[PDB]
């Protein structure tokens, strides 16, 4: 059973928790988010995707190091109607690199999600975001709506694929056996 | 976002006990606020990357206006004083050089607390019941070690081990099995040890059907200072035997990435149930109703007054005035970066615990835990070695002798090479009664820092005792629904 650890980063209120719930449970709410798992297909291969939620620890920027360990893909989210959340994207990416300290940093899989497109007053332009993602080693960009379930399943397809590639490279270098789980 | 002005419980400090109680209170439905004045989790229970640890080292080398006339303030500490006598030695060049340790600094997770997890015990039970176990992974301790005339050797840890031992006579094997069979079910033979309840375990063993060689092993490798009563030794011996084989051949496990991960595991549970987290956020003082005498709120470093019903504070945050009468104990610690195991073998990824009895009376027994790179606490090519003992003098004074006999600080000539060494004493504030502190409001609860025991019963027990006081009649850390 190949297992992929995905974490969702970004400022409070952009929809990180709703995006996780929409993907996995195909539901959207109007109170105990932790981490969900889903058996997904990545190019004809069945894999277990484990998606970790910040449990609100980002509200006051208090996510500790243990949250980041072993991550195979880091999802960065911003609210398309809130330019402020788009501007912090660089800080969260830098924070992931410092906290997770992955091998071959510059090639780590980041995926950017411009969420809440269902809202009629967007303020961050698609072109402007695509450009930013491009200036960071051509990071894949997707515009989503956790509420109207738009592009969510599609975005997680590349997240899964990119996370599988990373974890596979990680296992290739791993000389140690599997650790014990209680 | 902006901090709420009222909570049910405010916890100051993110050490292990504080985090278990925060998680317990949040899980039960209390609105919890958990702060730490540091920029990282764990207090004195934290682990560090190599640069993180260098940063940590350095350190140890007005609200009055808002107080109404019917209130009084209890200022909290502004400076942590739990760490003393820091001494760092770098023996590597300034194959492995100091430059290489720095380069791979992020591969290190160096614990301020050197402990193991008993396969059967309060913490592992709590981790499994609460489901906090899902937040971590572990490695089996594979070897129990001891000194056999200046030489480190592996000690028997199973029936198979006793069978294949060529160091014990046939009569000794028989003696041992007979005695450990009894220890396992000792409380069922009262008169068997009844006469020796008021004597030391060491003395008791001398009156048993065991050679002195065997008695030494029982005392130092199984029961694990020297004046402990007979019953204390029997309980210890039984616990050890009972833990055998639950996850591996020995009774211990060690968390991947280090002990420093545990406090964060419980804080996550707290967060998952709505607890609010603020690192880099200290508290200036407690606000006490002059009349009722109960703590009403705190005033944080930004002058915000926050209300709560309960206030849990780790000892290091209390002022010197509040603690003027307290008598603390001290723990001697050493952290070593080495280039080879204390007991070389084909298989290098061994995780071991070596006990070093005091050479002369007056000092305490020393514990040495050797972590291999697969524990994810040190870079490939090295081992991380932790030494611990109740303090007699400074940590280097209590520990350098042991370091001297296990490693060489030179590149040119058996002994593995000691590359880097850190010595420090950590305040031991465990087992201190509330009454020792001055004018504590009844709704202010005090958590201690790390204790010197091998396991974590002290942290778990104090957390459960506090939880009972704050959330009476509630289940302690039930699994999430
Ligand atoms: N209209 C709209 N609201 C959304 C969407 N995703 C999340 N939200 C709402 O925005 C708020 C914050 O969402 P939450 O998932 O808790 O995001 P988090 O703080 O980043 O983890 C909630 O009030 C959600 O209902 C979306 O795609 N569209
Ligand atoms: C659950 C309880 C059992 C199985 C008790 C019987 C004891 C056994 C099978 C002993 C295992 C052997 C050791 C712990 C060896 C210790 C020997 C030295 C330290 C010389
Ligand atoms: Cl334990
Ligand atoms: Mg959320």
């Amino acid at each position: 059973k190949v297992l992929l650890k995905v974490i969702i980063l970004g400022d409070s209120g952009v929809g990180k928790t709703s995006l996780m719930n929409q993907y996995v449970n195909k539901k959207f709410s109007n109170i105990g988010a932790d981490f969900l798992t889903k058996e997904v297909m990545v190019d004809d291969r069945l894999v277990t995707m484990q998606i970790w939620d910040t449990a609100g620890q980002e509200r006051f920027q208090s996510l500790g190091v243990a949250f980041y360990r072993g991550a195979d893909c880091c999802v960065l989210v911003f609210d398309v109607t809130a330019p402020n959340t788009f501007k912090t994207l660089d800080s969260w990416r830098d924070e992931f690199l410092i906290q997770a300290s992955p091998r071959d940093p510059e090639n780590f899989p980041f995926v950017v999600l411009g969420n809440k497109i269902d809202l009629e007053n967007r303020q961050v332009a698609t072109k402007r975001a695509q450009a930013w993602c491009y200036s960071k080693n051509n990071i894949p960009y997707f515009e989503t709506s956790a509420k109207e379930a738009i592009n969510v399943e599609q975005a997680f397809q590349t997240i899964a694929r990119n996370a599988l590639k990373q974890e596979t490279e990680v296992e290739l270098y791993n000389e140690f056996p599997e650790p014990i789980k209680l | 976002d902006n901090l709420p002005s009222d909570f049910d419980v405010i916890v100051i400090g993110t050490g292990l006990p504080e985090s278990i109680i925060a998680a317990a209170c949040s899980r039960s439905g209390q609105r919890v606020l958990h702060v730490d004045s540091r920029s990282y989790y764990g207090g004195n229970w934290a682990s560090f990357s190599f640069s993180g640890l260098l940063s940590w080292l350095k350190e140890y080398q007005m609200w009055q206006e808002q107080i109404l006339e019917n209130e009084e303030a209890i200022p909290l500490s502004s400076k942590d004083k739990t760490i003393q006598h820091v001494e760092v030695f770098c023996y590597a060049s300034q194959r492995i050089t100091y430059s290489q340790i720095i380069k791979e600094g992020r591969r290190f997770n160096i614990d301020l607390v050197s402990k193991l997890l008993y396969s059967r015990g309060l913490l592992i039970d709590l981790l499994i019941k609460s489901n906090v176990s899902r937040y971590a992974e572990f490695k089996n301790i594979t070897r129990i070690l001891a000194f056999r005339e200046g030489t480190v050797e592996q000690v028997p840890c199973s029936r198979a081990d006793v069978f294949n031992s060529k160091q014990l006579t046939m009569v000794e094997k028989r003696m041992l099995m007979k005695f450990l069979t009894f220890c396992v079910e000792y409380e069922e033979h009262p008169d068997e040890y009844r006469a020796y309840e008021g004597t030391t375990f060491s003395e008791y063993l001398k009156t048993q059907k065991l050679t002195p060689n065997l008695q030494y092993f029982v005392l130092h490798s199984i029961a694990m200072e020297t004046t402990s009563c007979t019953v204390d030794g029997l309980k210890a011996t039984k616990k050890f035997l009972q833990c055998l084989g639950r996850y591996g051949n020995t009774p211990f496990l060690f968390p991947l990435y280090g002990q420093g991960e545990l406090p964060q595991c419980f804080c996550r549970m707290c967060a998952v149930f709505g607890g609010i987290y603020c690192l880099r956020h200290s508290v200036q003082c407690l606000v006490v109703d002059k009349e009722s005498r109960k703590c009403k709120a705190v005033i944080d470093q930004f002058g915000q007054r926050i209300i709560s019903k309960h206030f849990i504070i780790e000892d290091s945050y209390l002022s010197e005035n509040t603690c003027s009468r307290v008598q603390y104990r001290q723990i001697s610690r050493a952290v070593l970066i080495t280039d080879g195991s204390v007991l070389r073998t084909d298989a290098d990824q061994q995780v071991s615990i070596l006990t070093v009895p005091a050479e002369e009376p007056g000092s305490f027994a020393v514990r040495v835990i050797e972590l291999c790179s697969s524990t994810m606490t040190c870079m490939k090519g090295t081992y991380l070695v932790h030494l611990t003992c109740m303090s007699s003098k400074t940590a280097r004074e209590d520990l350098e002798r042991v370091v001297q006999k296990l490693f060489t600080p030179y590149t040119e000539i058996e002994k593995p090479r000691l590359l880097w060494a850190l010595y420090f004493n950590m305040r031991d504030s465990s087992d201190i009664s509330r009454d020792c502190y001055n004018d504590l409001p009844s709704n202010v609860y005090v958590c201690s820092g790390p204790d010197s025991g091998l396991g974590n019963d002290n942290a778990v027990k104090q957390a459960e005792t506090l939880f009972q006081q704050i959330c009476p009649n509630e289940d302690f850390c039930p699994a999430p629904p």
